[PDB]
């Protein structure tokens, strides 16, 4: 039925499901659905139904990339599906299921690969709350106590939950306001950030404070991670401007109090930001550990060029 | 007595030197209320400095030079004493009273320097009077020179930059960048400024509610986010309280976070300081001349209080919050002082002069 | 010199079973020890100097029995007035005043610590700083130390009237109801050279003009939660509990804690003690019972009586089997054959 | 389900709750927010120059079967009286429990869904002593979207949030005055000024009875007046609810009109973004639109829309101002905290600032505008003429 039209508001007033595969669970229920039971020609009606209902669902908010992602992800898996076709239902429903199975274990594998990395004894340093990297950094506590410097940036700030999440279950945490790192991160190796969504290119789109963050790396020369599985790999190269982000409302950053001084002064709160891949130094990922520069040829093992 | 004290929570490991206070009042509960031998006058200023009640990186110097010249008007001279000697060994535990208050301070050291060279030059067969009213007096013609006089005519220099079209940055308050930034527009010369101001004790809104009055335009921006004025900025006078001879800019916390991430698009970084407030030290990183203060403040009442008040309660969380930064001569340009433009790396040549 | 510190002496003012010579001063204790020393041990306790006392000639034989650090008062307060309510407290020892003054004149007992309420003075330089304990209503803002309108249901109507520019400044005020007032008063100097010329203003609760901060000197007071009460009302037998001897013939057959008896007095048998204080140089000999009540010096009751917490007044005297429940038995006169109710002995 | 009714010069041939606020009518505002906190059926209670709202309302998105607050609009010639309208509610007997009442122009992102806990188990536990929540914003004096007209002096009562008294300072006295009975019981009296009126209300069903007896009573500052003074055998209370996240307005003066549509312009409403259910956001916020041709030399500065269809020409400076769909401003234009609307047309040298337009209407060459001015429904202003202050044509 139209519930998708529910979800189809559900995206459009906001109400994250804080991106645990939750946005892929329901866009592989509802493309599972449309793919169940639906209009049925031979000649990719289906993928023209996958077009509209896409770009119907693409004109949500244009931040949650990873609905449009599996979106396109679904279309590849139907033209790999024909292209052996040359009963699809079965295969492409079967297939799907198996992406989704695939889909179940991410936050898993991707944290097995940790003891090859963080060593004993090592400051190392991230920024903003994400489940991946608070998953990843709790399976390296079968090894020696590190520190780890949280920033406290971003404001609003979604970011000290995790300092308690970490420090009562492990390793000694301190946290520091964002307008402090520069002080610090002269004291520090192995920088990791979580990623929003990362571009053809070798961009991260992310937290309001990773650029200003890596640039420190790269003046330092100390690498950074940003461990991100996979299915966030997104076309498009950043071309389109300024819809490049999430504008929120000024009370965030300045109190509707103090008046008048209201009236004429201008207040920007930008959610994300953008990091260029010169900066980036690895890239942990959920089936192997990719350089920057190799990361273009893993997006054409993924996608088909319908990428509009 | 002096019992001062009273350090509270675990500091953040590595540096142990620097001694963390609380804002609970500390030593108020200690002194006697007579008068407390102590301070006749210091205990007041004392009192209003840890509450945070004057706070400028400017204007400490005024105020201590304001005490100090009341105490100075009010000295005794005992019968067996040349008053030299000891009103200038009289004078020692009370600026250590004060410096027991919070870390010493920044370059107010230099008024006290010079307070003792100018106690230490008294002649040694006057009236009390005499060298009081005229100690009192020089004490007076200093602020009138260096603090008061200077401030105006380094003003006029900067007018000579800060020509049509640009776009000013200044970040959080400064005592001077609103004088020869608002001197600028009486006398015409349209711009538009933006501030940028950080996380705890926001500073910013100073600038942003004394500017509006002047009628140039604004804009406003946290730090955590200053990575969009710089596609359009043309400038930043980031203007700061401490010079130090090899080339350093002892800031507010957030500067050096944003020069050099300036010049990674290309656009110039001005600092503008005063003729006094350079000093003779040398430092190399932030973590020997620091000073923290109070890690109760960061309490985002952001929804369900995620715990602030709880981290004491748990084990191994320190929060730190520095106060002062660091800013190496190869990301600074011109130094806009009251004796010229000069270059940053002239910084010890202002010294001998 | 930071602050000087004045004690006087007010007078009566509504006290019947002090009106006689029972209170020939305020040193007539419900306490322990006198009253001015309860209070005058508190600025001696704090660590100030020789302070300035006013009374009228009658403390003045009590100078040479009182101890403390120094003192040096004036008891030529010439009581043809029984005023100067800081009018003439303060105007008639103006010109030896020299510098600031906080001023708690003959007044209630206090349990709380000055070190907050003189360094909320000493912070700001402010002009007035005064306690409080928790109808004459009196409002203060989101904060301490926020002084707005302070006004009696006196000159009031029926209504309250909200000065409109303290109202678009501070944008919250919330009035607190009811509070105990107390009489710890800390003024500016200047504040005393005001009210020198221009003396048409008196009396203590009327020099409250500056809660005319509009229209700069700002006023600021604090509040508590604490045992700081008042003690010049009917009710110093409520403040009889102060628990802050040994020098007496204590015959310890009554077996009793908590209560205190004076020294040079005789104890009694086949008696007991139940929260009830006890005068020096008083005879307790046969039968008797103690009553929670307040007993002065130089009287004696023994011999089967049995007391509930009325005011044994000094010059008295008890015998025969007494049961009294609640009564002022007045001083100088003396009952033993009676069952009495709750009404006060007269002179 | 709460049901949540909506009652309903220049505004007399249009409606004053269809006047668009940019570029969309304020009757889908008070849809939005009543669609967000959570509304299964509405109901729009019709009053002047009506059944227009029947075919506006018939024809946007809320009129289809895929909708969630499935209205049922209301039209009634008789109760042209803009009070008691409540009376043929509970007269026509609609309404099951806990209306929530809000007349009109309601531009607001406030979440409800937090507060109906707080009324409606505080209201079981009194069993009967509640009436109503009034929400209400904070902010701070001085603001321009306080108006000279509007102030409250609203002091409640501490760690109960009851509204005791009551003002409305509107006749602006130099000295504000509560009644002595309130400070006279002793809990804690706290008299707040800093409030601003959200005008939105979430009653008890009983506060439809409340107004059949007792009916002369009209205003909502009426009833509020009536219930807590007189009814004194245990009426009810008044518990308000503050805020400190979005607001909505209500502002129905045009001096309210120039912030609260300038500043749903600047994102202060963040789901309530211009881009809603086209156009495009900038930097310095010139939220430009579709299938539209700027000419050379033009700056569009700051704070701008500019809607489907215009064209604006060469040399033009337009600065903090709105911009209807399918105007066409001229060579050397001057625009300046304006505002156009659906289909005007000004000329060549212009010096339009702080004024408005209305729909339909001209201008021609050194026609130079002054503060405040406000033309109307297809007038035109002509040849070469400077109109003063408020020069209010028809």
């Amino acid at each position: 039925s139209e519930r998708i039209e529910s979800f189809v508001e559900t995206l459009k007033r906001g109400g994250g499901p804080r991106s645990s595969e939750e946005m892929a669970r329901e866009t592989l229920g509802l493309l599972r659905q449309i793919i169940t039971d639906h209009r049925w020609s031979n000649a990719g009606e289906l993928m023209e139904l996958i077009r509209r209902e896409g770009r119907r669902m693409t004109a949500a908010q244009p931040s949650e990339t990873t609905v449009g992602n599996m979106v396109r992800r679904v279309l590849k898996i139907i033209r790999e599906e024909y292209g052996r076709l040359h009963q699809l239902q079965s295969n492409i429903i079967e297939a799907i299921n198996e992406l989704l199975v695939e889909l179940e274990g991410t936050m898993e594998n991707i944290a097995a690969q940790a003891l090859e990395h963080i060593h004993s004894n090592e400051v190392i340093m991230t920024i903003g709350f994400s489940r991946t990297v608070e998953a990843f950094l709790k399976e390296a506590a079968r090894k020696r106590k590190f520190h780890v410097i949280v920033a406290e940036c971003a404001p609003f700030c979604q970011g000290h939950e995790m300092a308690v999440n970490l420090s009562k279950a492990g390793i000694e945490t301190t946290v520091m306001t964002d307008a402090a790192i520069f002080a610090v991160m002269s004291r520090v190796n192995k920088v990791i950030i979580g990623t929003k969504t990362i571009l053809a290119n070798g961009a991260l789109r992310a937290v309001t404070g990773t650029h200003t963050l890596a640039l420190a790396a790269k003046h330092h020369s100390t690498p950074l991670i940003v461990c991100a599985p996979m299915f966030k790999l997104s076309p498009q190269f950043p071309n389109e401007e300024d819809s490049f982000h999430k504008f929120v409302a000024p009370e965030e950053v300045l109190p509707f109090t103090e008046g008048d001084i209201l009236e004429k002064v201008s207040v920007h709160c930008p959610v994300f930001d953008y990091v260029p891949p010169e900066l980036i130094t690895l890239f942990i990922s959920n089936i192997g550990g990719n350089a920057p520069s190799y990361i273009y040829r893993l997006m054409s093992e993924l996608y088909h060029p319908d990428d509009h | 007595q002096v019992p001062t004290r009273k350090d509270y929570g675990s500091k953040v490991s590595l540096f142990s030197h620097l001694p963390q206070y609380s804002r609970q009042n500390s030593l108020t509960q200690f002194m006697s209320i007579p008068s407390s031998v102590i301070h006749p006058a210091m205990v007041r200023l004392g009192l209003q400095y840890s509450q945070g009640l004057v706070s400028g990186s400017n204007a400490r110097c005024i105020a201590l030079l304001r005490a100090l010249q009341q105490v100075i008007q009010d000295y005794t001279t005992p019968p067996n004493e040349e008053l030299s000697r000891d009103l200038v060994n009289k004078l020692k535990p009370y600026m250590s009273f004060l410096t027991q208050c919070r870390p010493l301070s920044a370059s107010m050291h230099n008024a006290i320097k010079f307070l003792n060279k100018e106690i230490t030059s008294v002649g040694s067969s006057k009236r009390e009077e005499e060298a009081k009213s005229e100690l009192r007096a020089a004490i007076d013609r200093y602020v009138q020179e260096k603090i008061v006089l200077a401030a105006q005519a380094i003003s006029r220099f900067a007018y000579q930059k800060i020509s049509n079209g640009d776009v000013i940055l200044v970040y959080g308050c400064s005592s001077l960048v609103s004088r020869i930034l608002q001197e600028a527009w009486t006398e015409g010369r349209r711009f538009r400024v933006v501030v940028v101001d950080s996380r705890p004790w926001l500073e910013g809104r100073h600038t942003l509610r004394s500017l509006v009055h002047a009628g140039v335009p604004a804009s406003y921006l946290l730090i955590p986010a200053a990575s969009y004025v710089l596609p359009e900025v043309s400038k930043v006078l980031l203007g700061a309280h401490a010079l130090l001879a090899n080339g350093s800019v002892m800031s507010r916390v957030g500067t050096a976070q944003l020069a050099l991430v300036a010049r990674a698009h290309n656009v110039p970084v001005l600092v503008c300081c005063e003729t006094y407030k350079f000093c003779e030290r040398v430092q190399t990183d932030a973590f020997v001349s620091n000073e923290l203060d109070d890690p109760d403040d960061l309490q985002c009442k952001r929804g369900e209080h995620v715990a602030l008040a709880n981290w004491q309660n748990h084990a191994s969380l320190r929060l730190l919050n520095l106060v002062y930064d660091v800013t190496p001569p190869e990301l600074v340009d011109l130094v806009i002082t009251e004796l010229g433009m000069i270059p940053c790396s002239s910084v010890p040549v202002v010294l001998r002069v | 010199m930071e602050f000087q510190a004045v004690v006087m002496a007010v007078g009566g003012g509504s006290r019947m079973t002090d009106l006689t010579s029972s209170i020939p001063k305020p040193l007539l204790p419900v306490g322990n020890k006198p009253l001015i020393w309860y209070p005058l041990n508190l600025l001696e306790r704090v660590g100030f100097e020789e302070v300035i006392v006013v009374t009228t000639r009658d403390v003045q034989k009590a100078l040479c029995a009182e101890f403390k650090m120094k003192m040096k008062p004036d008891i030529v307060c010439i009581p043809d007035d029984a005023d100067m309510g800081t009018a003439d407290s303060l105007r008639y020892i103006y010109p030896k005043l020299k510098t600031d003054v906080l001023v708690l004149s003959c007044d209630l007992i206090t349990d709380v610590a000055l070190h907050e309420v003189v360094d909320l003075f000493r912070a700001y330089d402010a002009s007035l700083a005064m306690l409080m304990r928790k109808r004459d209503f009196i409002g203060v803002d989101s904060t301490g130390k926020r002084l707005l309108f302070m006004a009696n249901e006196a000159d009031l109507d029926e209504e309250l009237v909200i000065k409109g520019s303290i109202l678009q400044k501070h944008p919250r005020i919330r009035f607190h109801t009811g509070l105990v007032d107390a009489h710890l008063y800390c003024l500016k100097k200047y504040i005393v050279d005001f009210l020198m010329e221009n003396g048409s203003i008196t009396s203590i609760r009327s020099e409250l003009i500056p809660y005319l901060v509009r229209k700069v000197h700002i006023m600021k007071e604090g509040l508590c939660s604490r045992v700081s009460t008042l003690g010049l009302y009917m009710e110093a037998n409520r403040q009889v509990p102060k628990l802050l001897s040994s020098a007496q013939i204590v015959s310890k057959h009554l077996v009793g804690v908590d209560s205190l008896i004076g020294p040079e007095t005789q104890i009694g048998e086949k008696s007991s003690i139940k929260r009830s204080v006890i005068g020096s140089s008083c005879l307790i000999k046969d039968r008797v019972t103690i009553t929670n009540c307040l007993l002065m010096n130089s009287v004696t009751v023994e011999e089967g009586s049995n007391i509930q917490g009325s005011v044994i007044c000094n010059n008295a005297v008890i015998e025969k089997g007494a049961d009294i429940k609640d009564c002022l038995i007045g001083s100088g006169q003396r009952i033993e054959a009676k069952a009495k109710r709750v009404n006060e002995v007269i002179v | 389900p709460p049901p949540l009714q909506a009652v309903l010069p220049i505004s007399k041939d249009q409606p004053r709750v269809l006047l668009p606020l940019a570029n969309v009518a304020l009757i889908d505002y008070t849809l939005e927010f009543l669609t967000a906190t959570g509304v299964q059926e509405t109901f729009v209670f019709c009053c002047w120059k009506a059944a227009q709202i029947k075919e506006h309302l018939l024809k946007s998105k809320w009129c289809r079967p895929t909708s969630l607050n499935v209205v049922r609009i209301i039209t009634s010639e008789l109760y042209r009286s803009l009070g008691d309208v409540l009376r043929d509610v509970d007269a026509k007997a609609l309404v099951r429990s806990d209306f929530l009442l809000v007349y009109g122009d309601v531009i607001s992102n406030i979440n409800i869904t937090r507060a109906l806990e707080e009324h409606r188990l505080r209201r079981k536990l009194e069993k009967n002593v509640s009436v109503m929540t009034m929400i209400f914003k904070e902010s701070s004096p001085s603001h321009p979207t306080r108006c000279h007209e509007d102030n409250v002096v609203v002091a409640v009562d501490s760690t109960t949030n009851r509204v005791l008294h009551f003002q409305k300072t509107q006749g602006l006295r130099r000295f504000a005055f509560p009644l002595s009975l309130f400070q006279g019981s002793s809990d804690g009296v706290e008299v707040r000024y800093d409030l601003l009126d959200c005008h939105i209300s979430i009653c008890s069903p009983q506060v439809a009875q409340l107004f059949t007896d007792n009916f002369d009573y009209q205003t909502r500052d009426d009833f509020v007046r009536g219930l807590l003074v007189n009814e004194e055998i245990l009426g009810n209370q008044i518990h308000m609810h503050v805020t400190a996240k979005e607001y909505g307005a209500r502002v129905s003066n045009l001096h309210m009109y120039s912030a609260v549509c300038a500043d749903v312009i600047r994102r202060w409403v963040y789901p309530l973004t211009p881009e809603a259910n086209s156009c495009t956001h900038s930097r310095h916020n010139i939220y430009r639109g579709p299938e539209v041709s700027l000419g050379h030399g033009s700056i569009l500065e700051e704070n701008v829309l500019l809607g489907s269809g215009t064209v604006i020409g060469s040399n033009c400076f337009i600065t903090n101002s709105v911009i209807g769909p399918g105007c066409h401003i001229g060579d050397n234009v001057v625009l300046d905290q304006t505002y156009l609307w659906q289909g005007v047309r000004v000329a060549a040298g212009a010096q339009i600032h702080q004024s408005l337009l209305c729909d339909n209407a001209e201008v021609k060459e050194r026609v130079t505008l002054k503060p405040r001015s406000v033309l109307t429904s297809q007038v035109v202003v002509g040849p070469n003429i400077t109109l003063p202050e408020g020069s209010v044509i028809s």
